RNA sequence: GGCCCUCGAGUGCAAAGGCAGAAGGGAGCUUGACUGCAAGACCCACCCGUCGAGCAGGGACGAAAGUCGGCCUUAGUGAU
RNA sequence: AUUCUGGUGUCCUAGGCGUAGAGGAACCACACCAAUCCAUCCCGAACUUGGUGGUUAAACUCUACUGCGGUGACGAUACUGUAGGGGAGGUCCUGCGGAAAAAUAGCUCGACGCCAGGAU
């Protein structure tokens, strides 16, 4: 189950990162705890990160570690709210190896209506 | 007589003429098999007379 | 819910750790699946039969099986499928401990001649199969109306490893041996 | 007549028999065994011829092993005919043996015997060999 | 066939033909398991004397 | 149904070179098997052949980044 | 500044298996249910959605040994660039220059970069 999903990870990324200028956005997602990270073009450091392991909107959610569509989508606001901070409008939106359906859907629909346009 | 090159007119341009910009219908000539693929092949593609995207009928 | 599966995980859990003394709850040897394998090879030219016979099993449970496709038969047809062969149903869930314990009660007293299930019969790796010569075991079926009589198998599906365990597992869950 | 079972292709080059064979050198069955020093193409009936008359002096007991085998061909072509127009059909099968390697290997007999009877089976072969003495 | 396969600033094309994308010097690097790759890069400065 | 080497399979058609979550096998939607071109190379006695970044228009598929001017590649062909 | 766990590479079998042990404070995974979003060529196995009451057993992570897998010399030897020589028997020998494959000693149970979060 975890073991088939780090090829839906390969497969996507050969091909995405293959093309350069790759401000990628990397949404993660786990049974406890969703993460997302914004990475380089030439792949050495991340330029901004967000999730509900950090210390500022985990003590504003409601939900015990946050795998929901409610947070998702705050996740999604704060995501986009660092990266214009940073300077950055287009990047490359990353589905990491989860199928795009629920709570990654509701990531971009929040990170396309901020600003944030992918 | 077994697969066989055929004439992929217009609909998107049938045959007019006058006002110097003339019309002149386009044309794609490319093969199927006519045992396979019994039915005439109706293809959706460009056509630089239109101007478009035209759906090129099938004819002889 | 069936008698099965309510006094499976109630009193079923902690009884197989302390013949074999396992560290967690959940690698207690126990039923992922069952597959109902029907694998017929005149049912390529006339399948009305096998059409019945997916009813047959799918009126027991309520789950059905999955029209089955032969690997390689003689055909060049490269963009379309080759031969049909038979049926076969994967059971999971509650409808899985349903099928498997009426199984045992309304359909095998109809099984004539039938002393039990052979005990040294498993693969090796804690799984097993029982087969029938008839599909109308089961309680719905009526020898009159049915199309051909066609026989069948059962392969039981468990994540246990030693031989010991899966007799034992039948044995808790309530199967008439053989010696 | 030792001839190889259905091999890969019909017909094949000449080549050449350049260095000395360094793996079939070193004996495995036998005590005493008969080695090449000039390089040849030996057939198989001078294989057979050789086997036969090496047996023929064994006698009382001791064992005798073939350590070489043929596999390649050699063509002849249709007898009294021009040149051209094809290669010919294989006519025998023969084996390039170098310097410095075992074609028979014996045990089992007196020491006495065993040199007696590859006389015979050196005087069978179209190439100068020798005795050796090992295992 | 793909001997060779192609790397960095390097198209490939439907013969798999390996053509430069840019100026520079060719490189031919190691793949991992048991493969070759074609990048190409430009050189910074070439002095004369 | 489980186990074990794992790419010895397959890849419409001879062979060679290739092809792993693939170029192999399945499904959804379609027609880029498209017009206007083309920096630049390979191959060569000539005739011929071959690869093509990219731009222009108008589309396809996708959430997007992108990929598509026939086929995994080399045969399937004739000048005036 | 240092060390962990989660994400991303350079580097691709000195980096992979096996064996032996160890980790749930965090992070990570297995177990609960599924009107609905959505799904099964059948099946909430998988995808998806809603919850948490268990667990470090499996996976994953980390520390060990060389049992395998892998890498691998020096020396020699084959072979060969060039200048010569012997044999009629089909190849061999010499000077000058380059030098394997195999085999073995031995070397390996990764290295190293950035970011997120935790601890000193």
């Amino acid at each position: 189950r975890r073991e088939d999903r780090t090829a839906r990870h390969v497969r996507i990324r050969k091909k995405v990162e293959g093309t350069p200028e790759r401000p990628r956005l990397c949404v993660f997602r786990s049974n406890k705890h969703l993460y997302v990270q914004v990475i380089d073009d030439t792949k050495m450091h991340t330029l901004a990160a967000a999730s509900t392991m950090q210390k500022a909107i985990s003590e504003n959610i409601d939900y015990s570690a946050g795998p929901t569509v409610e947070v998702a989508q705050k996740i999604g606001e704060m995501i986009a709210k660092s990266c214009l901070e940073k300077g950055i409008t287009k990047v490359a939106f990353d589905r990491g190896g989860y199928p795009y359906h629920g709570r990654v859907k509701a990531l971009a629909d929040a990170a396309r209506e901020h600003g944030l346009v992918f | 007589d077994v697969r066989v090159k055929v004439i992929l007119e217009c609909t998107g341009c049938v045959r007019k003429s006058v006002n110097k910009g003339s019309r002149g219908v386009s044309r794609y000539i490319t093969q199927k098999n006519r045992h396979n693929t019994p039915s005439r092949l109706e293809l959706r593609k460009f056509c630089p007379y239109c101007y478009k995207h035209t759906i090129h009928g099938e004819i002889k | 819910i069936n008698r099965l599966k309510t006094n499976y995980i109630e009193k079923m859990v902690p009884l197989l750790k302390e013949e074999f003394s396992y560290s967690n709850i959940l690698e207690v040897p126990k039923v992922v699946k069952i597959v109902v394998n029907c694998g017929i090879g005149d049912a390529s030219q006339n399948a009305k039969g096998l059409d019945a016979a997916i009813n047959e099993l799918a009126l027991i449970t309520g789950q059905r099986p999955v029209k089955t496709k032969a690997k390689t038969s003689i055909a060049g047809f490269k963009v379309r499928e080759g031969m049909t062969l038979g049926i076969a149903v994967t059971l999971r869930g509650n409808l899985m401990y349903s099928f498997l314990d009426r199984l045992i009660n309304l359909a095998l007293p109809r099984t004539r001649d039938f002393q039990g299930v052979n005990p040294n019969s498993f693969d090796g790796h804690g799984n097993y199969s029982v087969g029938f010569r008839e599909q109308s075991v089961f309680p719905e079926i009526k020898p009159e109306i049915v199309g051909k009589a066609r026989g069948m198998d059962v392969c039981i599906t468990t994540t246990a490893k030693t031989d010991k365990e899966a007799y034992k597992l039948l044995s808790l869950m309530g199967m008439p041996f053989r010696e | 007549m030792l001839s190889p079972k259905r091999t890969r292709f019909r017909k094949q080059h000449r080549g050449r028999m350049k260095g000395i064979s360094y793996r079939g050198n070193r004996i495995c069955f036998g005590r005493y065994a008969l080695q090449a020093l000039e390089p040849a193409w030996i057939t198989s009936r001078q294989i057979e011829a050789g086997r036969r008359a090496m047996t023929r002096n064994a006698r009382r007991g001791g064992k005798i092993w073939v350590r070489i085998f043929p596999d390649k061909p050699v063509t002849v072509r249709p007898a009294e005919t021009r040149m051209g127009s094809g290669k010919g059909s294989p006519e025998y099968w023969v084996a390039v043996v170098k310097p410095g390697r075992i074609l028979y290997e014996i045990s089992g007999v007196a020491e006495n015997i065993a040199r007696r009877a590859v006389a015979i089976a050196a005087s069978k072969m179209p190439i100068r060999t020798q005795f050796i003495i090992s295992g | 066939g793909t001997k060779f396969h192609p790397g960095k600033n390097v198209g490939i094309g439907k013969d798999h033909t390996i053509f430069a994308l840019i100026d520079g010097l060719v490189k031919f690097e190691k793949y991992g398991p048991d493969k070759k790759k074609v990048s190409v890069y430009p050189r910074e400065i070439q002095p004369e004397n």
